[PDB]
């Protein structure tokens, strides 16, 4: 059924799993019009889908074309959303398909489940996890390609960098969701957190920036300082 | 006017004929119902005072053939019988008319209750869903189940209804998921209409069969099945007027007659509310809109 904190584990083992985020395919900037009225613009979006084993990343740019002349934008978004997830899983080998997909807001279950009729072995999960994929918009190297798209587009990367080689998946995906909670709660003070030290740079090929171990540590204070001052700042504590 | 002849009641039974019901008492000389209406299907149903547990029944047409009911003290229930010999039994059922000994089924001239629940039950189709063939008549009961529901034991006795899901490929054509998901049409008019049923009538039919199993006999796949088959045209942008008319009055009938203390197991809340004021047809069931939000206010 649903994934929490008591099967936790189960994202690190051997059987393939993707995470599905929908919270970026249907972006806009809301505006006044000329008579004074509200109209929305939209921009570019992107599905957010993950291997939280291999840090496998499968990010389909939404580009904004594919909202041209379609009316209730919100309820297409996770149509979109699922007919894209769909067509990635159609496009991998038999043995690379994920026997679970696990998405992260409810109303992506239906359009999903309805997409995959063809996959009756694959299971579409929710989760009551708070994951903070949404703020994936605020890693640089993402948000750029992102925005520059002019076509519809699906760029592949490794979110965790080359943090396997040194730690777990369990490891890994902690410290990305530590990274992205920062980020989404004071995205201006995790930024800075990150970029401080100008000797410490981001590989070309590379999301984050190349931390020694202890460097790491260092850094991953940091963040839940942060985290735990917001939450003061936020709720006087 | 016809006739369902009883052999004895040898055991308290309460006893239904289509929406009446009457207590007999063991040993009470009672054998059969008489005046019994011509043209309609029917139902004979039972629920032994000891155990309320087990209603059952059987759906017959008169016209189909002399119909007794004999109580089997090895398989414990009331029977339903065919007599070929139409002497004998007309003889048999003379005897019990001259002393009496008969309840004539109570029909108000007024009343068009029963035909208005049965329009479009046929008992050649009751016979395609309800496997026996070697009887005219149909045994339902409590816990039968449906088709649908052993997929999710026994199939010889189980309720043949036509399976609806809306998450399958039959009801969801490649390339129009969001479409025909948001959208029913195409598997009510397309799939179910025009390929199963053949027309509405026959539409219609399975939905007052799955009804009337569901109020009289509390079989839950039955519920299920009306709740689905009102969802399906409820879910669907495009339905011939003349169906949503007819659904109308259908449902408006069915709400009527339920009783008043039975609306919490047998009303599905969430069907009922998408149909009436979500759904595509939220403005064409004025009739059924009515009489639930004055009977059954509480639901909504
Ligand atoms: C060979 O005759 C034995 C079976 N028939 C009956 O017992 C009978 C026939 N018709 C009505 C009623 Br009540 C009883
Ligand atoms: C085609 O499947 C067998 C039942 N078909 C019907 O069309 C039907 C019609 N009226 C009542 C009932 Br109960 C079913
Ligand atoms: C507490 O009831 C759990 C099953 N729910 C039902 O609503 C139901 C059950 N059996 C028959 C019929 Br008809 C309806």
């Amino acid at each position: 059924g649903a994934m929490n904190s008591s099967n936790y584990a189960e994202l690190f083992n051997n059987d393939i799993k993707l995470f599905v985020d929908d919270t970026n395919v249907y972006r806009v900037t809301v505006h006044k019009t000329f008579e004074g009225n509200v109209a929305t613009k939209a921009i570019n979006g992107c599905i957010f889908t993950l291997n939280p084993k291999t840090g496998h990343l499968f990010l389909k740019i939404i580009h904004t074309s594919v909202w041209a002349g379609q009316k209730r934008l919100s309820q297409l978004a996770k149509w979109k959303t699922a007919e894209e997830v769909s067509a990635l899983v159609r496009s991998l080998p038999k043995e690379e398909q994920p026997k679970q997909i696990i998405v992260t807001r409810k109303a992506m279950l239906d359009p999903l489940e309805v997409h995959m009729l063809d996959f009756p072995n694959i299971a579409i999960r929710p989760t009551e996890l708070r994951l903070p994929f949404s703020a994936a918009m605020s890693i640089d190297k993402l948000s750029d390609v992102v925005m520059k798209a002019t076509e519809p587009q699906m760029v592949l990367f490794n979110i965790y960098d080359d943090w396997l080689d040194r730690i777990s998946s369990y490891t890994a995906f902690s410290r990305l969701t530590l990274l992205l909670r920062a980020l989404k709660t004071n995205e201006e003070s995790a930024k800075m957190i990150l970029l401080s030290d100008p000797t410490i740079t981001i590989k070309s090929y590379h999301l984050w920036p190349s931390f020694t171990d202890e460097q790491w540590i260092t850094i991953e204070s940091q963040m839940r300082d942060l985290i735990l001052t917001e939450y003061g700042r936020k709720y006087n504590v | 006017m016809n006739t369902v002849p009883f052999t004895s009641a040898p055991i308290e039974v309460t006893i239904g004929i289509d929406q009446y019901s009457f207590n007999v008492k063991e040993n009470q000389p009672f054998h059969g119902i008489k005046d019994i209406p011509i043209g309609h299907v029917h139902v004979i149903h039972f629920q032994h005072a000891d155990n309320s547990s087990m209603r059952y029944g059987y759906w017959f047409d008169c016209r189909m053939g002399n119909f007794y009911i004999q109580y089997d003290p090895k398989d414990g229930l009331y029977k339903m019988m065919e007599e070929r010999d139409g002497a004998k039994f007309e003889n048999i059922v003379h005897n019990f008319k001259e002393r009496q000994m008969m309840v004539s089924y109570p029909k108000i001239d007024e009343d068009d209750t029963w035909y208005n629940l049965t329009e479009f039950v046929q008992m050649d189709k009751i016979r395609k869903i309800v496997r026996k063939d070697e009887n005219q008549f149909s045994y339902v009961d409590s816990s039968m189940t449906t088709v649908q529901e052993n997929e999710l034991s026994d199939p010889a006795h189980s309720l043949n209804y036509t399976v609806i899901n809306f998450k399958s490929r039959e009801a969801i054509r490649p390339g129009h998921e969001m479409e025909d998901f948001l959208d029913k049409s195409y598997y009510l008019n397309t799939v179910m209409l025009q390929g199963i049923f053949k027309n509405s009538s026959n539409y219609f039919g399975e939905l007052q069969f799955a009804f009337l199993n569901a109020m009289f006999f509390g079989n839950y796949g039955s519920s299920l099945q009306w709740h689905a088959m009102i969802e399906l045209i409820c879910s669907s942008a495009t339905v011939p007027k003349h169906m949503l008319d007819k659904l109308d009055e259908i449902l408006y009938y069915q709400i009527k007659t339920l009783p008043e203390q039975y609306s919490d197991i047998l009303l599905n809340e969430r069907v009922w509310n998408i149909c009436l004021y979500s759904s595509f047809q939220k403005n064409s069931l004025h009739n059924t809109e009515k009489i639930m939000e004055n009977k059954y206010p509480e639901l909504l």
